């Protein structure tokens, strides 16, 4: 599906919002908001600010 | 080898109340 890496570590500061390491990459990373993204990482869903990560094509 | 400052924080996501 999609994937996406965060370009930094950054920290979620949200309720829905989950963390992850610059090179940890993720999977199945929607674009929910044309700011804010969605997708699992390391099993678990939550919400990634665009600004801190990168979706893969 | 790169390097790259961290970028500003977006505006909170809109979500419609629960069912």
């Amino acid at each position: 599906g999609i994937t996406a890496i965060a370009l930094y570590d950054y920290q979620a500061a949200g309720d829905d919002e989950i963390s992850f390491d610059p090179d940890d990459i993720i999977t199945n990373i929607e674009m929910i908001d044309d700011g804010w993204w969605r997708g699992v990482c390391k099993g678990r869903y939550g919400l990634f600010p665009a600004n801190y990560v990168e979706l893969r094509q | 080898t790169a390097f790259q400052e961290p970028p500003p924080k977006p505006s909170r996501p809109k979500y419609r109340p629960p069912p």
